[PDB]
């Protein structure tokens, strides 16, 4: 009984994997970014990057690979989608026309295996004989390869080691050979067997396993002419192969661990590695032949080259340019030359992508929208006009925002990490104000200490007037602005809790109150608490907090001075929190969402309805008055109903879900308001970036679209064989049920451009309806974003 | 008349 | 360490970072709470009027609850509303056993004390399979990849496929007086275990063999001597020995008094006794927790079970202390005092008077 409507507004941005290959044709090079669920393809010019073809794929990218079979001219392409899926395209050139070709599709799924905290790992073998799927934990897969597995058919098996970090395939061998770190309750090593196609077992292991440090993360497999592993760790550079063990240990590597990598030559002698700081590091090896025989390596480097953003896809192009790819920032094209420059950096920047990033929290202002983005050194406010992105960068990491119209300035609780001998590392826009205020309450070596201010921003032009740090060992977490009582000024209301690094959840928290009146901000209440504040929002004229599992609805008196009123210890970390003007408000983060009313008759809570069967949250929202909205972390929405039924001990505490989804991305926050024949309008953000719209259609329109999604997927062509259902349909880790209820949005405004031709294959029977006549019903829809 | 405690049926 | 603090976890979360188990953390503190509240008991309205309740079982995800009684019928009901949906009926006898299939679909077997295995199919669909001497069958289990059945009748084991009418293979047991009592498998169809009666002269006694199911190999249980783990213990049903949803421990009943002991089955360890406890001849039934660090002992003749957390690794009478007490909200008995698959809903056990009831945890 409810319908609604999920449009796209921005596509994602953050980039989780590139690779880079001879695709297109055999004389240029191909440049391949999947940001979330897109295909972007790139020839690599002398001038730059030009795009030739983007495409959509159903379901997240998860893995890609890139071979080359024995007896071919193009090379193939390997997508496995995060639901479990498989697929080898091609590409072809029909004179002015370019689509994608399948190959090979199937599904590989078992129903038993747990999946590993460590990510879905795809390796290929170098001659192009096996593929490797590591999905869940002690289970291997192998995927031949021999031009007749037209479906994909695949054969488990059996590992004893539970804990596996990094697989990767070894290079010259007469047989398949993996090599691997795995780890148990004595420190981790490294083992390798030998896949065996004809058998299905592991058969030998070319030699024998070794000790490695604490904290090997990483395996590089080294070309032909040298043969063998690299190992990097943390403060360890380690090298195994046969009867051979070279080892270093750089200073300059200490401060940050290694996250990514990507070969340089074709030979093996340049490396490029990075960190979670930038700090574009390159590793260097040493030939020398030995009389008559191979090459023996004599020593290995490590020098810096500069710093970037945070790096999560590197590669290497050609001639000297280098692409880096990111998800808490931009990604960079820099180019490498042989001199020095001032500071001594060998790095320069010659373009700057734009990514929306990781969206913290947003807000609405005139539309307009004032949104959070990035985290540590990059990331900013971002001005998504009416689609323009303006960039106010401040070099922290943004929590929350809020807005008041008496004032004209913003608030933003931010974060700086500094360690101590506490002096910070680089000039940021927490420190670098014209006005500061350390807050005195007198009331209660080698470290990272994170430290937290409320910095206001004037909007005219985006300043940074005042800040406010806190106490030590003190986050922020909620924070409104709004009238109290009856006092005629708006006042600024931040929620606290100190965090100890040691045990547990924590036990005190603060209420301070601010006003920024004339020149700076003071103040007049604290009312210190017992637990966390995770949020808090303004009631008909009195404070409501959740103060760690437990409700409370605080008073104002004449005098500024808090004190509560009720008490609802029911829940079980409810964090989120919100209200519809009327004594309605909800519940989160251990269950499903519940309702509670307010009586004005007689202070209390009265619990109407708490829904059943557990969903982890992540944002709760409501609609107009009974439909609510809620986004569970597995990656999914539903709709709740009041279940309107007459039982008196069954009905009216039961919420019936009327609705279930599956939009694949993380919702971390919702909002009211519209940039731009539905009723209503609500924004959301996600983690990798993307804005999109819920609306609402009444009774009728959702019988004509409905009946329009399922004649649609018979006429489109799916790139990998995907109906399309089994993609948009509550996948959880156990229950699997079809989606009734939100349409299918872009997959409906994509009607606008198949060609003519197509037009009259749907709608060829419901008047009786034209392409004409119903061409204009999609114009329509294609306005609310 | 089978026992209806698990102590004390045979089997 | 891997972060402890719940508000460094969710901002983690917040960005993607997906390092390390925070998921495994946040159950874990989940866990640990739901310790300090309090339970209450919502009872369930069966069809018909059950006198007794012997087992319990789950669906093969997390969202259904079986139930056998002495009227000789089996009941399943749901566990979020708390209604019974359907009512199976058929049986001659009471039956022992249920073992709901674990892969595919609501595919529920059973057994019964004359010799009959239904294979019920909830929606329409039974088949039926006889033994030849009237004799009971003790227990099943079944086979997560493969299409195998495995029927604990007398001292045999068959190793049937429901897809003909007829089993494929028997394996024996030497002597006559060793029947077999248990034949559960493992979370991931790797092993086995089996436990037949020691052969002595006093009450009986039991032994737990850990067999190996790599390439469906049959077992030869004829050899008394190999891949022995705990020698003495005492079973009474499918109930009176649990393994853990990770399948890193196990627990057992050995004798001298009774004493609750729980093994590991890790590949480096697997024999350890690790914690230990001491109770009096009156424990019926143990289960483990989903993340295995809270283990309930249900107690038969006011108190229902009692719940320990392990806390000492590796021996003293020190480890694991009462930290719960639950109690029949008012001559009655328990046979079950199984866990809810998920971490951390409440508790649920039968009744000897014919009564079955989910607990959910509330505070004050």
């Amino acid at each position: 009984m409810s319908y609604n409507y999920v449009v796209t507004a921005q596509k994602p941005t953050a980039v989780n994997g590139c690779v880079t290959g001879h695709f297109t044709s055999a004389e240029d090079l191909n440049l391949l970014i999947a940001k979330n669920t897109r295909l972007e393809i790139y020839v690599v010019t002398a001038e730059g990057l030009r795009p030739v073809k983007e495409v959509g794929m159903y379901g997240k990218i998860a893995v890609m690979e890139l071979f080359r079979p024995k007896g071919e001219s193009k090379d193939l392409l390997f997508i496995l989608t995060a639901k479990y899926n498989a697929c080898i395209l091609e590409y072809k050139q029909s004179g002015e026309s370019i689509d994608i070709i399948t190959r090979a599709h199937g599904n590989v799924q078992d129903r038993i295996g747990r999946p590993s905290e460590t990510g879905i790992i795809g390796i290929i073998d170098p001659e192009c004989r096996m593929i490797g799927l590591r999905l869940y934990d002690g289970l291997f897969k192998v995927i031949p390869l021999d031009r007749d597995n037209k479906e994909l058919k695949a054969f488990n098996i059996r590992l004893e080691e539970l804990h596996v970090i990094d697989v990767k395939f070894l290079y010259g061998c007469q047989a398949p050979t993996i090599c691997f770190v795995y780890q148990d309750p004595q420190g981790r090593h490294v083992k390798t067997y030998e896949v065996s196609l004809r058998e299905k077992e592991f058969n030998k292991g070319p030699w024998k396993q070794e000790n490695v440090e604490a904290e090997a993360s990483m395996v590089i497999a080294v070309p032909e002419p040298f043969g063998g592993a690299i190992i990097i760790g943390q403060e360890s550079i380690t090298y195994h192969n046969g009867d051979k063990y070279l080892a270093i240990a750089p200073p300059i590597i200490k401060q940050s661990t290694i996250v990514c990598h990507n070969r340089v030559d074709p030979n093996g002698s340049r490396y490029l590695l990075g960190d979670m700081e930038g700090r574009l590091f390159m590793l260097l090896l040493e030939k020398e032949e030995q009389m008559d025989g191979t090459v023996t390596l004599k020593d290995l480097r490590v020098e810096l080259l500069g710093e970037t953003s945070i790096a999560e896809c590197l590669t290497y192009l050609d001639n000297g340019v280098v692409f880096v790819g990111s998800r808490l920032g931009d990604s960079q094209l820099v180019k490498l030359n042989v001199d020095s420059n001032e500071q001594g950096s060998y790095v320069v920047a010659m373009e700057t992508f734009t990514n929306l990033g990781p969206i913290v929290d947003m807000c609405v202002v005139d539309g307009q929208l004032v949104t959070c983005s990035g985290a540590f050194k990059e990331g900013s406010l971002r001005i998504i006009r009416n689609l323009h992105i303006r960039t106010v960068p401040l070099y922290e990491s943004p929590r929350k925002i809020c807005y008041q119209e008496v004032s004209q300035c913003f608030g933003v609780l931010s974060s700086r990490i500094e360690v101590q001998d506490t002096t910070a590392l680089r000039p940021s826009a927490s420190t670098q104000a014209l006005s500061s205020s350390v807050s005195s309450s007198k009331l209660f070596f080698g470290e990272e200490v994170e430290v937290h201010n409320l910095l206001i921003i004037d909007q005219h032009t985006f300043e940074v007037l005042h800040a406010h740090q806190f106490l030590q060992n003190e986050y922020a977490l909620s924070l409104v602005s709004c009238k109290l009582g009856k006092d005629p000024n708006t006042y600024f209301i931040v929620g606290t809790a100190m965090v100890y690094p040691e045990e547990a959840e924590p036990k005190q928290g603060r209420i301070v109150v601010f006003q920024y009146s004339d020149g700076k901000l003071q103040t007049v209440a604290e009312k210190e608490v017992k637990g966390a504040v995770y949020s808090m929002v303004e009631f008909n004229g009195k404070l409501l907090a959740s103060i760690n599992s437990t409700v409370r609805l605080y008073e104002w008196t004449t005098e500024k001075e808090l004190r509560t009123e009720c008490n609802h210890y029911n829940n079980i970390m409810a964090l989120y929190l919100k209200t519809k003007g009327d004594f309605i408000l909800v519940g989160d983060l251990m269950r499903s969402v519940l309702l509670l009313a307010y009586k004005p008759m007689e202070g209390n809570f009265e619990e109407i309805a708490r829904d059943f069967n557990p969903n982890w949250m992540s944002a709760v929202e409501i609609l107009d008055d009974d439909n609510f909205l809620g986004a569970e972390n597995a990656f999914n929405l539903f709709v709740c109903q009041k279940d309107s039924a007459a039982t008196t001990d069954e009905e009216r505490q039961h919420l019936q879900e009327v609705g279930l989804f599956h939009l694949g991305e993380f919702v971390n926050v919702f909002c009211h308001g519209s940039l731009v024949p539905t009723q209503g309008s609500v924004l959301f953000g996600t983690v990798n970036g993307m804005i999109g719209l819920v609306t609402s259609l009444s009774e009728s329109w959702y019988n004509l679209l409905l009946d329009m999604q399922n004649r649609l997927n018979k006429v489109i062509k799916s790139v990998g064989k995907i109906e399309h259902s089994f993609w948009r349909s509550f996948h959880t880790e156990r229950k699997t049920e079809p989606a009734t209820g939100f349409i299918d949005g872009d997959l409906i405004e994509s009607f606008l451009d198949i060609s003519r031709p197509k037009m009259q294959e749907v709608v060829a029977n419901l008047r009786e309806a034209t392409a004409d006549d119903l061409i204009k019903v999609v114009e329509e829809l294609t306005r609310i974003h | 008349c089978t026992p209806t405690d698990v102590r004390d049926v045979d089997i | 360490v891997p972060e402890k603090n719940a508000v460094r976890i969710l901002w983690g979360r917040e960005r993607g970072a997906r390092a390390m188990g925070a998921q495994r953390l946040l159950q874990e503190l989940v866990e640990d709470k739901t310790r300090w509240m309090k339970w209450e008991g919502k009872r369930v309205e069966l069809p018909d009027s059950p006198r007794s309740t012997f087992l319990l079982a789950f669906s093969p995800d997390r969202t259904l609850l079986a139930s056998t009684h002495v009227n000789h019928n089996i009941y399943i009901t749901e566990v979020k509303t708390g209604k019974c949906v359907h009512s199976l009926i058929g049986h001659r006898r009471t039956p022992w056993c249920v073992t709901f299939h674990p892969t595919i679909s609501g595919l529920i077997a059973s057994g019964c004390l004359d010799g009959e295995v239904r294979i019920w199919d909830l929606h329409g669909g039974s088949e039926s399979w006889f033994t030849d001497s009237n004799n009971a069958i003790a227990s099943l289990a079944f086979h997560p990849t493969a299409q195998l059945l495995l029927i604990a009748t007398a001292n045999e084991i068959h190793f049937w496929d429901w897809s003909r009418r007829e089993p494929f293979a028997v394996v024996k047991t030497a002597s006559e007086m060793e029947r077999v009592r248990l034949v559960r498998f493992d979370p991931l169809g790797h092993y086995l275990l089996t436990a037949i009666v020691n052969p002595s002269n006093a009450n009986t006694t039991y032994r737990l063999q850990w067999w190996d199911f790599t390439k469906f190999d049959l077992p030869e249980i004829s050899n008394a001597s190999v891949n022995v783990l705990v020698q003495n213990c005492k079973i009474y049903n499918d109930a009176s020995c649990d393994i853990s949803a990770d399948g890193q421990l196990l627990a057992a009943f050995i004798p001298s008094e009774g004493i609750l002991a729980v093994y590991s089955l890790a590949p480096h360890n697997l024999g350890e006794m690790l914690y230990t406890k001491r109770f009096g001849p009156n424990a019926i039934s143990v289960s483990l927790s989903p993340m295995g660090r809270y283990v309930m002992v249900g107690l038969a003749s006011h108190m229902v079970a009692q719940v320990f957390r392990l806390q000492q690794a590796h021996g003293g009478e020190t480890s694991m202390r009462r930290v719960f007490n639950v109690l029949y909200p008012m001559h009655v008995s328990i046979n079950s005092a199984r866990w809810l698959p998920e971490p951390g809903l409440g508790l649920a056990y039968g009744t000897n008077k014919g009564d079955l009831v989910i607990c959910r945890p509330e505070a004050l």
